[PDB]
């Protein structure tokens, strides 16, 4: 009745007021291309020939519309209705095409199709953020899908196993023009959530400036021009060859790359590849007790951990997640801040087509050899699990002696439980740590989890070494029969083995018992998942409807439609967090040495 | 209150309300349970089970 | 307990009845259950140390004399709830088999349902990826029913050309997955690729494609009924006069016969006629109801069936099948968990290959492997491999299946790499790839999930007739809806005309007269040409305000539920 | 020219205000008859507005799709 | 005896004057009841013996600012 | 449910020497012999060959006219 | 395919997850994503009703 | 003084809206753009005639 | 360049108090190990200044709708589940402003006689937690010989509690005047004065086993943990009244995980401190960067009107002057006649009323006025 | 007969379209279990009474207090176990103790 036909999920308010379906939109599976930019979109000629923007005849393009009207709405680029100034709408055909085409005047309006360059909305559900829903330009291309640029899926958190996304077409020009100012993709690369970059570089971008920007990595003279052709940099003439191999000129990564930085930006940090902070030390005290290093100097004692980039030269240092990668790359932040979005857009593009032109022609796998060990590594995880096993024993017997010492504020039971997680984990960070001795640089797992593009450490060691624990709820496995998880373990069994450690890897392949207790804990990860969404939602959901009419005034003040100031400052500073230095006000550390750097360099 | 006894307290021991001692030797049997569950007696039922 | 369960071993009463023994201090029960809904599971009773079934046993089974109900009638075998079980001490292994083991397990791989046995190798793979591949083994495409042709399925789908996998558990077999497959197997080889393939996105060979693989049909079936109202009014099957009311245009009927009805093997397009049906009119001509395609599907027609409903009214058929060779967005995804659309499709020329001559049908990043811990991928590329050099096919069992060091080694044996790398040639430099490229056999399924059936475009069309707002639904050329959280992005970006344009101008812009005076809805007489407010009067002071209808709505509910709205005007400017 | 809404005001209806924005009085439960035309008096009666398209409003005189539709009492 | 003031949460409240209420009136162009308000039993007001209809000037600890003025009404409970 | 013309690799035709090949392997004969006594010598061919299932034998008994 | 009668949106976090009574009955690996969780369920292989 | 984001693209808006119903252009522009890509380029040239009221 | 010469230019330039001595001290730091020159100090400064100008944010922000956005985001991936219980329902409870969270949590700080020693801080935490008769016992048996409950402890808990035998006898004898209490040996005998019937006796016998012998009421489980060579107790539940006077304990650093204690003990400036270091650490703990000025523009306008107030339909949408915006939320039927009965009037300055009607929203360029003069020619 | 011999049958046809039956997994009828509620602290025993096709909760549940409660259908409140044993036939203490 109208009681529910007000409230409710499909009520008045909610399901029609609002929110509601709109006109002139899409929606189909998105697929990836590097070789669109940034601020451009994949729209299908299906979809653009369907979909119109409403354009005006002006004295400047009323040759363009008229072509637009001859063409019809079965021609590319064409037309799909005609607006009279009386304001009558006319639908083209093949009969009137060509008499509404001769009857165009000033002041008429064209339905035309989808061309390049067009301003259209890009959204992807669930919109949790402001980042969800950006303009980009439209690119028209053949196939029936979306094409979105690699760098922009974390805005949206997008990847292609069958995502489909929404496109949406402004019709006014108040509307065309605010998308175009304040929602294109190239403002929003710093998210204002956290204050950092949140269009950056992905796992393939991130590999490939690896490949690259590491010691020992020369190209030829063809690879370069290819790259550079590539990449869309605008290079004339070849740098000085860095060195001769058998009659043939080399050039260094690293100075490929450094065509790519500004020519006055100096900036050195510490990256994810540092694990000997000694060959930093010096590379540090080189650069604090000049100020000005030597290029030659530096390179004498270059370390693939630390960074240093002096006057847009890559003279140590590899590329990682902290270069351009998300929540983490200083020298994309830097970029942005220090040179505008559209430098910072343009350096994006062309160091994605660069990397991934790295990457496709120098070879990049992963094999079933990447997981390998040697005898001696196995027998020495099997040591630590026999260990770890017979310390487990031992505390079991200590607690049916009742010489366990209980922990305060808790009884024998949770401190014989806490005894052997601690021991369970102790022995899987053990077998962590030997199987990542053996794992060396050369491994392209271990390059991929090192550097920050995809993975973990962890995850090359449960295949490599061990499982570990399988635990619920923060607990050992218990839910079963009596005393026992399965029936194959005695009743009033507390060991290892029958709460829930996998000692074998998946390499090694699992037992029954351990596949068991691996698939509980996987479905306890997605019951935990598919549980804390919907909690999200509802939370985000309270707090939208608390804080939708706070805004920033022109005094600085926040105020409620009322009038009572909430805040007689915004961040008690005025500051924007986008615009903000690492949640600081103004980094004046990094104002200050880039100053000195600029007058004295 | 008759009809409610005979029709909604344990039908599974039937509605016919000589079937009363059955009943409540069963709310007995429950009630026992229960007791053993407090005192310790006997360990919580898995409904998961 | 100990005599029930020797009588039941016995064969004296049925193998429906078990007994359970409670034991403890306190309380002492013992439980028999015979009812319904019990879900038990068969064990082999061992019996001190020695397990009852023997090698005879299984010859009588091999040879046929023995079947399963016999060997469950001598007690060798029976089966237990969980309330039995609670009492018993099974055995994983029969070499593992004790004095203090009750039972023994049949088969550790059957604890596992009918699609999660068609994952290969599932202990060397994560949990929630062994759930996505099951999950995903009911969404793949291939040949389910020899009888696809004659049934009358709202939906359907045919793989041209299905391959039984080459690595495969056995109780596929016995199950009957070879006899129906779902899939065929790739030449895979795990390489980055221009950049198409990154976030799970995976590339495909052009030649491939052209050569009929992972080619799939599409059916859908369209019913139309000569329905007979009251009084003797009824639908006649014939082609709709140009004079009726309803008439769609000439060219929809240019595939229609005289009786009404589509010629098979006609192509056939979006809004075109299958079924030409008339109606009698309500409260005139007759009206048109003829059955059309979809206005964004289209294909060949298959078969028209002509038949009768339970009442005698006349009853049509038509199936319509549209060829679906793959493309972008198309989703792909193989046993193990791992999905994606196609991101581009490769010339054969453009495409690497190794020295042997073996250009790979599929390409997928390396970085989606180990971050997924996905080891079983791995192994069934290798035993893929294997089995088409070797010819015999690879058992893929869980915790049964051949090891992966013995793979290893026949493919060391077989001539090429332990590991299953080889060396591999640039399709466009022609230059050697500096690191050794794995390749192998993976068995890979086509999803439902096609671009072909998810593209959806709407610039104008049907509205709903409540709240003249945009219809939901591709079929009915339903726009997108712009939710709550849309807003509130929009609201974040600070675009207030953009939210104007979208959520007014282009859902629900319409326009009314507001009373000055008391605020009330005026009333627009057509007739005398003139707007007044019923309730209050005044004839001269009213206003035109243009609204969304959904708040037009709002305020007709409000008035409903005796609340009155007041709306009080002010100028523009 | 054209005017915005500047605020609302909410209030409970009185019947006299119920009477006299009311278009007609509805007595016959009824909805439609038969033939399928609106029966007078009822539910569905015309004086309301007209939802089929062969129907004309007789307090508006517009058809199905642009009358706004009218309150009975 | 422990101050309320002492607390590192609590920060320095201040009782505005008259002419100083009706320069910060003037300066945010607010009436009296469009500031914050603070209930005359909280533990700052009973400290430093405010009534109600007075303006108490706040001097937060600004994590970003280092330090911030916060200005609000004492009210009736 | 046909055996396919042309290897979905490179090419090569193979429907002409499948059915000798399924005539070969039901007789007893080693599977890998067979296909390298009839050319098969790519192992995606004989991927090809190999996991085939014949199945229009299935669909011909349904009539649909 | 075996259904439970609970709700889909609260979550059953004991009876959502996999239980050790499930070994040889229901299927470890086999179950939806969302709502659908832990509350649908397969009958193993070796399973008999 | 400087423009900001919200009052640009009001702006530019503006003036889109303006051309597309008249308003000839000011500045020479390419044949075939759109009304805001001549807005955009009004902007660019610093020619604007529209300007923002604040408060005091 | 002398350090009077770089403060006096610090002075000069327009800058925050915060900014200015941050960048004087940078300055200073700086001038010793490069001779930085007066020009170039300059240039420095009027490149701070910049930069403080550039991250000024600008007018029209949906500040309120970016928060909420940049709080709810992470909370997407949070996870679920001593006794913490952080996370997603941490900060659900923070946000809905529950009057008890689960599991409080007390950190209780030492002054200097007790923050050097453990026998010292082991006092103080056995004198802050509440120990009571049921938890002493070992086992709960009932007698009718003597027609009255028996009480054993055993002796570690007795020693470690503090307090000895003759201390529980004179305070359940003081504290309860029905019955009296004999002791011998290492047990407690209770004897009756006037009960007779036996429903009688295990009314008295569950009072007696509640009786908080010491300590503060809430308090049953206590730890202390060593940080920055200083001792820090930790106790389970919440007075934060009580301990705070209490001796041998530091008052200016004490919290409570309570919002509503410290707003109802400290003061409402404290409690939104409070809430802001509770979002805070959650989002810190979850491994989540969140910009801190949403964070307190949460607080702000949880603690707009004095008192602390929920996010939901009873908090700040509950007060909210707009009807339309308070029935769209929630309750659509119950606010809508609620405005009916008061005849209220809805102005349509907020967000919501207006994408309702299908007005411009009052932010971003919604608050963006325009003029132009008339007499514009090429 | 036009049917695929790997058809496994099991499902049922209505209108022309395949229905299959989805086996639920409810708890044993008639079987009473007991649990301990530690956010209410009561002690509570739950029975499912099935009888042609109709499903009664019978709950019989122990407070704080110490007495027993039983829940029955069709009435709005619990009421004491002694009062329903008292109803049911047994008059004195000496069966309900038995
Ligand atoms: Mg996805
Ligand atoms: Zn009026
Ligand atoms: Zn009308
Ligand atoms: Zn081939």
């Amino acid at each position: 009745t109208l009681a529910q036909r007000l409230k409710g999920k499909e009520g008045r308010f909610r399901g029609n007021l609002s929110g509601k379906r709109v006109n002139f939109s899409a929606r189909t599976v998105i697929s990836p291309d590097p070789m669109i930019s940034i601020n451009e979109v994949g729209v299908p000629l299906a979809v653009a020939m369907e979909l119109t923007v409403p354009e005006k005849v002006t004295e400047f393009n009323y040759e363009k519309l008229k072509q637009r009207v001859l063409n019809g709405p079965e021609k590319y680029p064409g037309a799909n209705y005609v607006i009279d100034p009386e304001g009558r709408r006319i639908r083209l055909m093949e009969s009137n095409r060509e008499l509404i085409a001769e009857k165009l005047d000033i002041g008429w309006t064209v339905e035309r199709h989808l061309e390049d360059g067009d301003v259209v909305l890009f959204n992807r559900q669930p919109s949790l953020h402001r980042m969800s829903i950006m303009a980009h330009r439209v690119r028209v291309m053949p196939y029936r899908t979306f094409r979105l640029n690699l760098p922009v899926c974390p805005p949206y958190n997008a990847d292609f196993d069958g995502d489909e996304m929404n496109l949406h077409v402004p019709q006014t020009e108040e509307a065309q023009a605010e998308a175009k100012i304040l929602m294109e993709v190239q403002n929003h690369i710093i998210s204002p959530r956290y204050g950092g970059p949140l269009i950056a570089g992905i796992q393939d971008h991130i590999s490939g400036g690896y490949l690259l920007t590491r010691e020992g990595a020369y190209f030829t003279r063809y690879e370069v021009e290819q790259m550079l052709m590539f990449a869309g940099m605008d290079v004339n003439e070849l740098p000085e060859p860095d060195k001769y191999e058998n009659g043939e000129p080399l050039w260094s990564g690293k100075t490929i790359f450094s065509l790519l930085l500004p020519d006055d930006l100096t900036i050195w940090y510490r990256n994810k590849l540092c694990d000997e902070p000694e060959r930093c030390e010096a590379l540090e005290k080189l650069i604090e007790e000049k100020l000005i290093p030597d290029p030659e100097e530096v390179r004498k004692l270059a370390y693939d951990g630390f960074v240093y980039i002096q006057n847009g030269k890559l003279l140590s240092g590899a590329v990682d997640k902290k270069a351009y990668g998300r929540e983490d790359g200083k020298l994309l932040d830097i970029i942005v801040r220090e040179y505008g979005v559209e430098r910072a857009r343009q350096f994006l593009d062309q160091v994605t087509k660069l990397t991934i032109w790295v990457i496709t022609h120098k070879g990049f796998t992963t094999a079933i050899d990447d997981e390998d060990l040697p005898q001696e590594a196995i027998d020495r995880i099997h040591e630590i699990i026999r260990e770890a096993e017979e310390k487990v024993q031992r505390l079991i017997e200590a607690y049916k002696r009742g010489e366990l010492e209980p922990l305060p504020g808790k009884t024998l039971e949770e401190t014989l439980e806490s005894k052997i997680m601690a021991v369970l984990a102790e022995a899987r960070d053990n077998a962590g740590k030997v199987a990542e001795r053996y794992l060396g640089m050369n491994n392209h797992a271990v390059i991929m989890a090192k550097t920050g593009a995809r993975g973990k450490i962890l995850n090359i060691t449960q295949m490599a070494a061990m499982l570990g624990q399988q635990s619920i709820r923060g607990k050992r496995l218990y839910r079963g029969y009596r005393g026992r998880v399965l029936t194959h373990f005695k009743p009033g069994d507390l060991g290892a083995r029958a709460r829930g450690f996998v000692t074998n890897s998946y390499k090694s392949g699992l037992t029954p018992q351990e596949y068991f207790f691996h698939a509980m804990g996987g479905r306890e990860g997605l019951v935990d998942t598919a549980v804390r969404t919907a909690q999200s939602g509802y939370m985000q959901r309270r707090l939208i409807n608390a804080l939708q009419d706070l805004k920033v005034d022109y005094d600085g003040t926040v105020r409620d439609p009322t009038g009572i100031i909430v805040q007689f400052k915004y961040g008690e500073d005025g500051v924007d967090p986008m615009k903000s230095w690492q949640g600081k006000t103004v980094d004046v550390d990094r104002v200050i040495v880039r100053t000195l750097l600029k007058m004295r360099g | 209150a008759e009809h409610i006894i005979d029709n909604n307290l344990l039908p599974h021991m039937g509605v016919d309300p000589e079937n009363r001692r059955a009943k409540a030797y069963y709310l007995g049997m429950m009630a026992l349970k229960v007791l053993e569950l407090s005192l310790g007696l006997r360990g919580e039922d898995d409904k998961d089970h | 307990v100990e005599r029930i369960r020797a009588d039941r071993r016995a064969g004296k009463i049925s193998d429906v009845i078990n007994v359970a023994l409670y034991e403890d201090e306190e309380v002492k029960e013992v439980y028999i259950n015979s009812d319904d809904g019990r879900v038990r599971r068969p064990l082999i009773v061992v019996e001190n140390g020695k397990p009852k079934l023997t090698r005879e046993h299984v010859e009588g089974i091999k040879n046929g004399t023995l079947t399963w109900s016999d060997l469950i009638r001598m007690g060798v075998i029976e089966y237990l709830d969980a309330e039995e079980e609670e009492n018993a001490y099974v055995a994983t292994w029969p070499w593992e088999v004790t004095e203090e083991h009750t039972h023994l397990e049949l088969m550790p791989a059957a604890i596992l349902g009918i699609p999660a046995s068609l994952v290969p190798y599932p202990e060397h793979n994560a949990a929630p990826r062994n759930t996505y591949g099951a999950g995903m083994a009911k969404q793949s495409l291939g040949l389910g029913w020899a009888n696809f042709r004659i049934r009358v399925d709202t939906r359907g789908h045919l793989m041209h050309y299905p391959q039984v996998p080459l690595v495969n558990s056995r109780i596929m077999k016995a199950v009957g997955f070879e006899d129906r497959p779902a899939g065929q197997n790739f030449v895979v080889a795990v390489l980055s690729y221009h950049g198409y393939n990154m976030e799970d996105a995976v590339i495909i060979n052009k030649a491939s494609i052209e050569r009929g693989l992972a080619r799939s049909t599409f059916f859908r079936t369209y019913e139309a009924e000569e329905k007979r109202y009251l009084g003797g009014q009824k639908d006649n099957f014939e082609v709709p006069s140009p004079n009726i009311q309803g008439y769609l245009g000439e060219k929809y009927y240019r595939h229609l016969d005289e009786d009404g009805l589509i010629f098979p093997e006609s192509k056939v397009e979006g809004k075109d006629v299958l079924v030409g049906r008339t109606s009698p009119p309500r409260f005139q001509g007759r009206r048109e109801t003829s059955v059309t395609v979809r206005p964004s599907e289209k294909g060949v027609v298959d078969k028209v069936i002509v038949t009768e409903t339970g009442d005698g009214t006349k009853l049509v058929k038509v199936t319509v099948r549209d060829l679906r060779i793959p493309e972008l967005g198309d989703k792909f995804a193989s046993r193990h968990g791992q999905k994606g659309v196609i991101g581009l499709i490769v010339p054969q020329e453009d495409m690497p290959w190794t020295e042997s001559g073996i250009v790979p049908d599929l390409i997928v990043n390396p970085h989606g492997i180990p971050s997924r811990m996905t080891v079983g991928q791995l192994i069934e590329a290798i035993g893929g491999k294997v089995a088409s050099l070797t010819g015999r096919r690879v058992d893929g069992t869980a915790f049964i299946g051949e090891p992966e060091e013995k793979l290893r080694k026949e493919l060391e044996e077989l001539g090429f790499k332990h590991s299953g790398r080889e060396i591999m040639y640039d399709g466009i430099t022609g230059r050697r790839l500096e690191a050794d490229i794995f390749i192998g056999v993976i068995y890979y399924q086509r999803l439902h999930h096609m671009v072909a059936d998810k593209m959806h475009a709407r610039s104008r069309g049907p509205v709903q007739v409540l709240t003249k707002q945009p219809t939901e639904g591709r079929a009915r050329e339903g726009g997108l809806r712009f939710g709550e959280m849309e807003r509130d992005v929009l609201i974040g970006h600070g675009a207030a005309m953009l939210l104007i344009e979208r959520l007014l101008e282009e859902s629900d812009k319409t326009e009314v007269w507001v009373c000055e005076s008391c605020g009330h809805l005026a009333l627009e007489d057509k007739r005398r040409g003139k707007v007044y407010c019923p309730v209050c009067g005044e004839d001269e002071r009213i206003s035109k305000v243009e609204m969304s209808y959904a708040f037009k709505l709002l305020l007709d509910e409000l008035k409903a539920m005796v609340i009155r709205p007041s709306l009080r005007l002010k100028d523009r400017v | 020219m054209k005017k915005v809404i500047g605020s609302i005001e909410f209030g409970i209806l009185s019947p006299q205000e119920i009477r006299k924005m009311s278009a007609a009085e509805i007595t016959v439960p009824d909805t439609y008859d038969d033939d399928g035309y609106p029966i007078e008096g009822g539910l569905m009666d015309k004086r309301l507005g007209v939802i089929d398209p062969g129907l004309r409003c007789e307090t508006c005189g517009a058809r199905a799709g642009e009358c706004p539709g009218h309150f009975g009492h | 005896e422990f101050n309320i003031f002492d607390h590192v949460l609590v920060p320095e409240h201040r009782i505005l004057s008259e002419e100083e209420k009706e320069e910060l009136l003037k300066k945010y162009r607010i009436r009296i009841s469009q500031l914050p308000q603070i209930k005359a039993s909280d533990p700052a007001v009973v400290a430093l013996g405010a009534k109600p209809g007075d303006v108490i000037e706040i001097k937060r600890k600004s994590p970003t600012a280092g330090y911030y003025y916060y200005y609000r009404l004492v009210v009736e409970d | 449910m046909i055996v396919p013309v042309r290897c979905f690799t490179c090419g090569k035709v193979l429907a002409d020497k499948y059915y000798e090949f399924k005539k070969r392997v039901e007789a007893g004969e080693d599977p890998g012999k067979v296909l390298d006594d009839l050319g098969v010598e790519r192992y995606c061919c004989r991927r090809t060959l190999l996991s085939h299932v014949e199945l229009i034998d299935q669909v011909m008994v349904y009539k649909v006219y | 395919r075996v259904t439970s009668p609970l709700s889909r949106d609260q979550p059953h976090f004991e009876a959502r997850d996999l239980h050790g009574t499930h070994w040889g009955r229901i299927c470890p690996t086999e179950t939806p994503e969302g709502p659908n969780c832990g509350l649908v369920k397969n009958l193993a292989l070796m399973s008999q009703i | 003084f400087r423009y900001t984001r919200f009052e640009k693209a009001r702006i530019i808006g503006a003036r889109a809206l303006q051309i597309a119903m008249g308003a000839p252009v000011l500045i020479d522009v390419p044949e075939g753009i759109t009304p805001l890509q001549a807005a955009l380029l009004e902007f660019e040239k610093g020619v604007i005639p529209i300007t923002v009221i604040r408060p005091s | 360049v002398a350090e009077k010469t770089i403060k006096s230019m610090v002075s000069k330039a327009e800058l925050p108090d915060n900014i200015k001595e941050e960048l004087y001290a940078k300055l200073i730091e700086y001038n010793e190990k490069y001779k930085l020159k007066k020009d170039e100090i300059q240039a420095i400064i009027d490149e701070t200044v910049r930069e403080y100008q550039k991250a000024l944010i600008e007018p029209g922000e949906a500040v309120g709708t970016v928060a909420a956005q940049s709080i709810g985001e992470p909370s997407t991936q949070m996870t679920l589940n001593i006794n913490v219980t952080l996370g997603l329902p941490r900060i659900i409870e923070i946000v809905d402003a529950r009057k008890n969270p689960s599991t409080p949590i007390m950190t209780v700080y030492l002054d200097e006689e007790h923050r050097y020693d453990r026998d010292k801080a082991l006092e103080v935490a056995r004198r802050i937690e509440g120990t009571t008769l049921e938890n002493l016992a070992r086992e709960e048996t009932i007698d009718i010989l003597n027609m009255e409950y028996v009480v054993e402890i055993d002796p570690e808990r007795l020693e470690k509690a503090g307090l000895d035998m003759e201390k529980v006898v004179r305070k359940l004898t003081g504290s309860f005047k029905s019955a009296e209490f004999e002791a011998e040996g290492y047990t407690l005998v209770v004897r009756p004065k006037k009960v007779t019937k036996l429903s009688d006796l295990r009314k008295i016998a569950e009072k007696v086993k509640k009786h908080r012998l010491k300590g503060l009421s809430g308090v049953g489980k206590t730890i202390i943990r060593k940080e920055g060579d200083e001792y820090v107790i930790y106790t389970e539940g919440s007075n934060f009244k009580q301990v705070l006077k209490v001796p041998g304990v530091d008052p200016t650093r004490t919290r409570t995980n309570n919002i509503w204690e410290i707003a109802e003990v400290l003061g409402i400036e404290a409690a939104r401190n409070a809430i802001i270091d509770e979002i805070v650490s959650t989002m810190r703990e979850q491994g989540l960067e969140v910009d801190v000025r949403h964070i307190m523009l949460v607080a702000d306008m949880m603690t707009l009107d004095g008192v602390i107030r929920p996010i939901g339909r009873h908090g700040i949408v509950g007060e909210k002057a707009s009807v339309l915006a308070r029935a769209a939320f929630e309750i659509t039927t119950q606010h809508l006649f609620a405005a009916a009965e008061r005849g209220e009037v809805d102005p349509l300055n907020g967000v919501v009323e207006n994408v309702l009607i299908g007005q411009p929203v009052p932010v971003g360029t919604g608050i963006v006025k325009l003029a132009m003069s008339l007499p514009l020619r090429p | 007969l036009g049917e695929d011999p790997k058809d496994p049958g099991g499902y049922f046809i209505i209108n022309g379209s395949e229905r299959v039956i989805v086996s639920i997994e409810d708890l044993a009828p008639n079987k009473t279990l007991v649990e301990r509620d530690e956010r209410q602290n009561k002690v509570v025993a739950k029975v499912f009474s099935y009888r042609h096709g109709y499903r009664a909760l019978i709950t019989v549940e122990r407070k704080k207090d110490g007495i027993l409660y039983v829940t029955i259908p069709n009435v709005p409140k619990p009421v004491k176990f002694v009062y329903v044993m008292r109803a049911l036939g047994l008059l004195t203490d000496k069966e309900i103790v038995e």
